[PDB]
């Protein structure tokens, strides 16, 4: 089969920024039930206020709780 | 929507101290939203796109890279651009990185192209960031508002009749292109689906055909998978991200695949490049990186046990 891309053989760099790039983990902090309420939040959420088209209801993502 | 004011202010920053933050009012945020859903809608959710175009990976919030990004790649228009997902959760600055491209895609609709990633979704990115940093800022009202806006972002794009540009990887529910097109937004990312593998699997140098995935969540592919499927659609090379790789970009299965990622050292725990792969008229490809001078995999946090 006949293959269009071709790849340069040469790559440009530069200097990233140098910065702190370290940030906060909240999922880390989750008890079991912080998480079953945020199954219950998610799942309420997605019921009640989240529009979804009629052909793409089979695939809203619900928690079990 | 004051479109020109907002951008001007977004790109202001660029001269400062990194992490600074740009003071959006809440109404200009939602205007961002509901003008970039729109414009989402009326285009294809399996986009069709002509080089040149630059084409980015994973940003994950880090704003001050995306700045970065654009000033070594050019600021739109001067560069067309596709982004392959995953712009919120995991740094610092997810509301001024996804505000900026939002922006940029109301200015440019036809130059600035904007996939879906798996953090692209509410359920995600209730976890992993940025719905803490809504809140923090504005308030979850403006969350549940992004989420509309995201549940409207295309899934998959094709360059030139000849890359097959998407977040995660292939699917084994994937065998016609019109099953992309037939998918109909908004729409939620599902736990398992077509839609889910899209925006979730990873390619495996070790796997005969599809196995398991370790995020708990879709499939991992080998290279044979790759070969049939560039074969079958006559297409020359998959584009996607996903994963954190050190050069900013990696090539799988003697370059059908490339994986981009364009946040360099990523969370401050990963020392990588973060890359862009430029795709001139003639269809020659090249990489530009910003080095500096599973762990990073998103998994089934929230629903396993
Ligand atoms: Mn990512
Ligand atoms: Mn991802």
């Amino acid at each position: 089969r006949k293959i269009l891309i071709r790849f340069s053989d040469y790559v440009e760099v530069a200097d990233a920024q140098d910065y702190d790039r370290r940030a906060d983990k909240p999922w880390t902090r989750l008890t079991a039930a912080d998480k079953a309420a945020i199954r219950k939040e998610l799942n309420e959420f997605k019921s009640t206020e989240m529009e979804v088209h009629e052909l793409s209801r089979h695939l809203t993502r619900f928690h079990r709780p | 929507l004051n479109l020109d004011s907002i951008i001007g202010r977004l790109l202001e920053v660029q001269g400062s101290r990194p992490g600074k933050n740009v003071q959006l009012t809440e109404n200009e945020i939602r205007g961002l939203c509901l003008k970039s859903r729109e414009i989402f809608l009326s285009q294809p959710i399996l986009l069709e796109l002509e080089a040149p175009l630059k084409i980015c990976g994973d940003i994950h919030g880090q704003y001050y890279d995306l700045l970065r990004l654009f000033e070594y790649g050019g600021f739109p228009p001067e560069s067309n651009y596709l982004f392959l997902g995953d712009y919120v959760d995991r740094g610092k600055q997810s509301l001024e990185t996804i505000c900026l491209l939002l922006a940029y895609k109301i200015k440019y609709p036809e130059n600035f192209f904007l996939l879906r990633g798996n953090h692209e979704c509410a359920s995600i990115n209730r976890i992993y960031g940025f719905y803490d940093e809504c809140k923090r800022r504005y308030n979850i009202k403006l969350w549940k508002t992004f989420t509309d806006c995201f549940n409207c972002l295309p899934i998959a794009a094709i360059v030139d009749e000849k890359i097959f540009c998407c977040h995660g990887g292939l699917s084994p529910d994937l065998q016609s292109m019109e099953q992309i097109r037939r998918i109909m937004r908004p729409t939620d990312v599902p736990d398992q689906g077509l839609l889910c593998d899209l925006l979730w699997s990873d390619p495996d140098k070790d796997v005969q055909g599809w196995g398991e995935n370790d995020r708990g969540v879709s499939f991992t592919f080998g290279a044979e998978v790759v070969a049939k499927f560039l074969h079958k659609h006559d297409l020359d090379l998959i584009c996607r991200a996903h994963q954190v790789v050190e050069d900013g970009y990696e090539f799988f299965a003697k370059r059908q695949l490339v994986t981009l990622f364009s946040a360099p050292n990523y969370c401050g725990e990963f020392d990588n490049a973060g890359a862009m792969m430029s795709v001139d008229e003639t269809l020659m490809c090249s990489f530009q990186i910003l080095k500096p001078a599973k762990s990073s995999e998103t998994g089934n946090l929230l629903d396993k046990d």
